[PDB]
């Protein structure tokens, strides 16, 4: 595995998990469509800003 | 008498963009021409190791 892992530090800071299942389910289906249109459906590789 | 024993036509072969090998280098999409004011500004922030 890694030399040192940043993933250990995100929960301590307050940034939860990978955003994959989180922002989808925590959206209430209202933030989900906004994310799909104004942010992107695949945050890896690319994202719009 | 004088004889005619032939009338012939040229059988054309059709060419398509998507069935060509050159198309592999492309990412071809069909879209509306909604007058995008010379949209020559695609700005990218690309992560660098």
């Amino acid at each position: 595995m890694e030399n040192w892992s940043a993933l250990e530090l995100l929960p301590k800071v307050g940034i939860p998990t990978d955003f994959l299942t989180h922002v989808k389910t925590s959206a209430g289906e209202e933030m989900f469509e906004a994310l799909r249109i104004y942010y992107g459906d695949d945050p890896e590789r690319y994202n719009i800003h | 008498f004088e004889a005619i024993f032939g009338t012939f036509c040229n059988r054309l072969e059709w060419v398509y963009f998507l069935t060509s090998g050159l198309a592999a280098a492309a990412h071809a999409i069909k879209f509306h021409d909604l007058n995008k004011l010379t949209t020559g500004k695609m700005l990218f922030h690309v992560q660098v190791p």
